[PDB]
RNA sequence: AUAAUAGUAAAGAUGAAAUAAAUAAUUAUAAGACUAAUAUAUGUGAAAAUAUUAAUUAAAUAUUAACUGACAUUGAGGGAUUAAAACUAGAGUAGCGAAACGGAUUCGAUACCCGUGUAGUUCUAGUAGUAAACUAUGAAUACAAUUAUUUAUAUAUAUAUAUAUAAAUAAUAAAUGAAAAUGAAAGUAUUCCACCUGAAGAGUACGUUAGCAAUAAUGAAACUCAAAACAAUAGACGG
């Protein structure tokens, strides 16, 4: 199954901002394909300020390094990837939402879905084709 | 042909079955193959009008006997504990 | 057995442009049974049911 | 550091409730009016007040059909409204 | 048969109309047609409609939407006014000119394929000339379109292979010109959008030709003096040029060096004197505007 | 059946509850 | 007073025809009732055919539908299909429960 | 390194129920030396500006200016309450900064606030007021309310 | 994990450009054009991005008994 | 609820009242329950029910193609599910809240209002099978005159509407009806099941079956009476 995982990492260091999301976005990945899954896509969303302050582990945020991970797995990988990341502290919110492939094996993000790209081959074909 | 239709039937009541087993307060789906078992019975008895010889080689293949077939049945709460169906 | 139809059809390709035939190409003509390694039998060897059924309905 | 000194503006406005107005030092009457606006355009005076006490889930399902009703029932009166003035504009 | 001669009556020459009778947007041409009744018809509340106009209305003119609703009334507006917005154009005797000096739409000229050079440019317009159309219906121009396209593939497979093989054996920056030109050369035959609903030309605003002088008794007259009305007392904000109201049009007025002080005397209400102006040139838009360029002739 | 009606119903309904918590109240004593 | 209130006076767009009507009151006061939000549509991203829930990861746009306090507007104003509404509605609850909006 | 607590701004604060008014005037105290402290990262830095400290230095209900019982939560009642509060901000040298006023609840006395700070009670007050807000605390489900009064 | 390795280090890099959704960025017919080249040349395209078309002429001695054929044709 | 902080003297409640270093404000911590807008319960579900988010499993739509060849409808008995309250066992217990104990009101107040608030309300595993469990309207099939509004599928184009065919809802013709009204049924017909035969006695008594229990199902007769009930009409009256 097609999986999007929007993950809000901490950013504890202002000089390396994008420290701990490439350290998580290794572990997870690394879990993934070490467990028959593909990673389809990461799609890094920069810093954005929380809509409120939040907490986490006895500690509080008031923003963080956005980031998607779009990975195809098993239902057993997915859940145990949810378990692990709403088990790090660097991790503040996590969520995984299925993408149907019932239609179509080759789905963008939603991000990219909604700008109108629906395939990665689209994306690609305008890198290639055009770039 | 009402062959093919059981066997059809078999392999989603196997399925049906096994979520059950895991999820033994989920009253709509089991409402959904006690029908669905309900329907098989209808399909296989009309086989037995119209071609004997095909019905008790495709109950004999599928695993069933006539008295399955024939006999009214209501999978319900006696069923479960004489046949064990959640186990223990 | 390790060997992988396009590493073999990627030997059979070399072998045939490049004039070499070390004994793999004899194992491969037993892996698949191709005697002869030309142009015509790998296409032989990677031919799909879909095109039978697509002249098979025309007639 | 200055780096969390320098950048505690945006982030002082960045959580912002969405009921609150910046007087106009002109005119301070007019922003309490504004913050009006909001809370009646939330229903926030309404919501207070249904909270009060507990109704029963019926009762509440009674009341928001009954209302409905009327309001799209205005909206019909409304639109009838309309064609009359219409019909007398054209001497009909 | 009664059939035939419904077709051909009065009511059905005209055409089918459900747009807004009241309309608060922009309006650059008339939308409805005009309806006129002579004045013993009127007498009679006779319009040629399928019932009987109230007597309240005193005009000879109105525009309709409906014959007959479930509101038991008909829909209509007792104007006639784009009429007199075209004759009091007529009187400015300003021919419409192209800004791109482009052939004359009534004219049937012998043109040439010198803008057919962009036939990729127009081809593909079909398909992406698609701003306002639905997210499937739009997307319908996509599968019914591959297939038909599709289904000349062994026409195109054996032409290039034929008529062009170096192109397919060294490069496809050629290829892609043959692609274009095929698809177009086995298209006119189609009949792709074969009535094109834009406006052609004025529309029907002006029939007259550029050339001819105006005599007059105090000689030939050589530019054309037009009362109207400023609206704004400061120039349109972002333009060099401030709005007149000049015989049922808005246009854009040029002054010689500096503004008349009757301006800021007056202020807002500017538009409640009449002034003198110059009607340089009249164009017309894509959208069916006219675009009237004036001058704020002055006594001097 | 009108509310009226439902009320003799409701009133016999009533006698008979009483009557069998008084004689719960009494087993309970006499046992 | 050479001032008018911007309320009182119309501004007749260029290239526009126009009826002396359109200097009187009436116009005024007719423009004010039949003022509807009719452009939205060519700048509504959710009445053109995307489906509201690709939208779940992207606040701003989700943003535009709801009050200050971030009460979902009521199809009454947003003036969506069923569907869409439905679907927006779901876009922005799961956009809530991620910690964006 | 240095404690050098320092006034920012002053909140104005008032909760209008059915049964009294309560206002309190409040300053939102910085420590301008705590950048200058030891082992102090840039979250902790922002997180203690988002929300300072806070001291309360006048606090008044209805029944302070003698308003007794049912006559606590009326509107008179509140308006002079408002007005006490507005002298009394005057009288401790605290209108020199900004005040933000938070408005909690909708009973009689809001109305009463306005009025009096609107109004020649509160001219000099009005004039330091920067932001006003509304602080209403809602419930999405929560707890259960007690049940109607049948009266 | 090699691949996993250069994406994380291209995407998460200062040059990289990253999806923060503040503005309508401005500019489907990219896309479009390789469809309808794809649907006219079908074998003898020039896509990066081809059709079934081409995998067809190859296993169906097409693309083959042309490319002589067109050779031919040159001698 | 607890703790801290400054800051004070009243706070809370009500028709008005009185009963039990505070209230308010800013922080920090803990716990249980609930689910604002969207929202129409629209829709979905056999009914009961069902609206914070995600995931897993199961079920559910339309058209087309092929296939089976009446395999269908209904359904006694039987089976399964079934709100709230109640009960058994173990956890939980913020708020609400039978009871109980107090404060008021009142001529009295075993009430309505207020306080303290136990069971219960929550979760897990069970028992029980009852509601104005209501559309007070069993299910299926064939059929009959219109309009309006949505929804869905399809078609077309001079590309955004237009034309079709279903479904839903609203108002109706006919028909039906004691009428109120029903309106695609409460119409025209067919098939199958459940149920009724004056009121009161009575859904009671007795027996039986089932349940830990409360109870649930089944379910009379005597005596007495010439009543009793529904729709609608005109009044009178209404804090
Ligand atoms: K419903
Ligand atoms: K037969
Ligand atoms: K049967
Ligand atoms: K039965
Ligand atoms: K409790
Ligand atoms: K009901
Ligand atoms: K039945
Ligand atoms: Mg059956
Ligand atoms: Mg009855
Ligand atoms: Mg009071
Ligand atoms: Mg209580
Ligand atoms: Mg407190
Ligand atoms: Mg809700
Ligand atoms: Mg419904
Ligand atoms: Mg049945
Ligand atoms: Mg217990
Ligand atoms: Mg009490
Ligand atoms: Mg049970
Ligand atoms: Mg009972
Ligand atoms: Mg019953
Ligand atoms: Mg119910
Ligand atoms: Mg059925
Ligand atoms: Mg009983
Ligand atoms: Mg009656």
């Amino acid at each position: 199954m097609l999986y999007e995982l929007i993950g809000l990492v901490r950013i504890t260091n202002s000089n390396a901002p994008k420290l701990e999301a490439k350290e998580l976005s290794s572990t997870i990945g690394k879990l993934i394909i070490q467990n028959r899954g593909v990673v389809r896509d990461i799609v890094p969303m920069g810093i954005r300020y929380l809509p409120k302050i939040m907490k986490k582990d006895q500690e509080k945020h008031f923003r963080a390094y956005h980031f998607l991970m779009l990975f195809d797995s098993s239902a057993a990988v997915q859940s145990e990837i949810l378990r692990t990341l709403k088990k790090d502290p660097r991790v503040i919110r996590s969520s995984i939402v299925k993408v149907d492939l019932d239609k179509q094996l080759d789905r963008a993000s939603s991000l990219h879905r909604s700008l109108g790209k629906k395939s990665i081959l689209e994306l690609v074909n305008e890198d290639y084709q055009s770039i | 042909s009402s062959e093919v239709q059981a066997a059809c039937m078999t392999v989603r009541i196997q399925n049906m079955a096994n979520h059950i087993k895991e999820h033994r307060k989920d009253f709509a789906n089991t409402r959904n193959l006690r029908i669905l078992v309900q329907q098989r019975q209808a399909i296989l008895r009309y086989l037995k009008r119209d071609n004997p010889e095909k019905y008790y080689w495709t109950i004999q293949k599928l695993g069933l006997n006539d008295a399955a077939i024939t006999d009214e049945f209501n999978m319900d709460r006696r069923y479960m504990q004489d046949y064990e169906f959640f186990g223990d | 057995e390790k060997t992988t139809l396009l590493r073999d059809i990627r030997t059979i390709q070399d072998a045939l442009s490049s004039g070499s035939t070390p004994k793999e190409l004899l194992e491969i003509k037993q892996r698949y049974g191709i005697q002869d390694f030309s142009q015509e039998t790998v296409r032989q060897l990677l031919q799909l049911d879909i095109s039978g059924l697509e002249v098979n309905l025309e007639k | 550091a200055e780096i969390a000194r320098s950048s505690v503006e945006n982030a002082q406005m960045r959580f912002n409730s969405g009921k609150s107005i910046i007087v106009n030092k002109n005119n301070p009457a007019e922003s309490f009016k504004r913050l009006n606006r909001i809370m009646f355009e939330n229903n926030i005076p309404g919501d207070k007040r249904s909270q009060r006490f507990y109704m029963k889930p019926g009762k509440v399902a009674e009341l928001k059909r009954s209302q409905r009703h009327r309001k799209e029932f205005m909206m019909g009166f409304k639109r009838l409204i309309e064609i009359v003035k219409d019909a007398k504009r054209k001497g009909y | 048969t009664l059939a035939e001669l419904l077709g051909r009556s009065r009511i059905a020459q005209v055409a089918n109309n459900h747009k807004p009778l009241t309309y608060t947007g922009k309006k650059f041409h008339p939308t409805h047609q005009i309806i006129e009744t002579k004045p013993s018809t009127l007498y009679r509340q006779e319009w040629g409609l399928k019932s009987a106009i109230p007597s309240k209305i005193k005009s000879r003119y109105l525009v309709y939407n409906d014959l007959d609703t479930l509101e038991r009334i008909t829909t209509f507006e007792p104007r006639g006014g784009t009429q007199w917005n075209r004759l009091r154009f007529q009187e400015m005797g300003v021919p419409i000119v192209s800004n791109i000096g482009r052939q004359n739409p009534f004219f049937k000229y012998i043109s040439r394929p010198e803008d057919e050079s962009h036939a990729k440019l127009s081809l593909f317009k079909e398909m992406k000339g698609d701003t306002d159309i639905s997210p499937a219906a739009m997307k319908k121009r996509l599968k019914k379109i591959t297939a038909l396209i599709r289904s000349f593939q062994d026409e195109f497979k054996e032409w290039l292979v034929e008529n062009h093989p170096d192109e397919l054996k060294l490069n496809s920056n050629k290829l892609e010109d043959y692609v274009v030109k095929f698809l177009n050369k086995k298209l006119e035959t189609k009949t792709n959008k074969k009535f094109n609903t834009e406006i052609i030309g004025t529309g029907g605003l002006s029939y007259s030709l550029p050339g001819k002088l105006k005599n007059s008794p105090n000689g030939v007259i050589q530019r054309t003096v037009v009362p109207g009305r400023i609206l704004n007392v400061v120039k349109e904000n972002n333009d060099n040029k401030w709005l007149a109201a000049i015989g049922g049009f808005v246009a854009d007025v040029v002054f010689f060096q500096s503004p008349p002080s009757s301006f800021n005397s007056m202020g807002d209400f500017i538009r409640m004197k009449t002034f003198l102006f110059e009607i340089l040139e009249a164009s017309m838009e894509k959208n069916g505007s006219v675009s009237m360029h004036a001058r704020l002739l002055e006594p001097q | 059946d009108s509310v009226m009606r439902k009320r003799k119903k409701k009133m016999k309904k009533h006698k008979l509850r009483k009557r069998r918590k008084r004689e719960k109240a009494e087993r309970r004593k006499l046992s | 007073t050479k001032k008018i209130d911007q309320s009182l006076s119309k501004k007749l767009p260029k290239g526009t025809i126009y009826d002396p009507f359109d200097f009187s009151m009436g116009r005024i006061h007719l423009d004010r009732k039949y003022q509807a939000n009719k452009n939205s549509n060519r700048n509504d991203i959710m009445k053109s055919g995307a489906n509201p829930l690709e939208f779940y990861a992207r606040p701003r746009i989700l943003s535009r539908y709801v009050t200050s306090t971030g009460r979902i507007q009521h199809r009454d104003i947003t003036g969506l299909s069923a569907k869409n509404q439905r679907r927006l509605s779901k876009a922005i609850r799961r956009c809530q429960a991620i910690g964006l909006m | 390194y240095k404690p050098k607590e320092e006034v920012v701004k002053y909140i104005l604060h008032g909760k209008f129920t059915k049964n009294n008014t309560h206002l309190t005037f409040s300053s939102v105290v910085e420590d301008k030396n705590f950048h200058k402290n030891k082992g102090l990262t840039y979250n902790d830095t922002m997180l203690y500006y988002l929300n300072l400290p806070q001291k309360v230095k006048i606090s008044l209900s209805t029944g302070c200016l003698g308003f007794r019982k049912a006559a606590r939560g009326e509107y008179e009642a509140a308006f002079q309450t408002s007005g006490r509060m507005f002298e009394l901000i005057k009288e401790k040298n605290m209108l020199n900064k900004d005040i933000e006023v938070v408005m909690d609840d909708f009973g009689k006395g809001r109305a009463a606030f306005i009025s009096a700070l609107v109004g020649k009670e509160g001219a000099s007050v009005v004039k330091k007021v920067v932001k006003i807000s509304d602080a209403t605390k809602l419930k999405f489900g929560g707890v259960r309310s007690p049940k109607m009064r049948r009266l | 994990e090699s691949q996993l390795l250069k994406k994380i280090d291209k995407v998460f890099n200062d040059e990289t450009e990253e999806f923060t959704d503040a503005y309508d960025v401005t500019s489907g017919n990219t896309t479009l054009q390789t469809q309808i080249n794809n649907a006219i040349m079908g074998s003898l395209s020039n896509e990066k991005f081809f059709d079934i078309s081409l995998v067809d002429s190859y296993l169906n001695k097409d693309l083959k008994n042309i490319s002589n054929k067109i050779d031919s044709k040159l001698n």
